[PDB]
């Protein structure tokens, strides 16, 4: 068990940084709203 | 006992895998509904 909880803490580590990219990527469609 | 921790350790990033991708889920559907409102 701990391979896995050393991948899937990577895995958590890169979802989060999907997450990221994606709420970045929501603010910028919102500001194309205005503009 | 470090057994026993290892294993809360592997169910606990497993709670929190769930929990991303939910947000993810979430996300996705965010970007199709402000990319239709933008288009």
């Amino acid at each position: 068990e701990e391979e896995k909880s050393r991948l899937l803490e990577k895995e958590n580590r890169e979802l989060e940084k999907i997450i990221a990219e994606k709420e970045e990527r929501v603010s910028e469609l919102r500001h194309q709203l205005q503009s | 006992s470090v057994n026993q921790a290892s294993t809360s350790r592997l169910e606990g990033l497993q709670s929190e895998n769930h929990h991303l991708r939910m947000k993810i889920t979430e996300l996705d559907k965010d970007l199709e509904e402000v990319t239709m409102q933008l288009q």
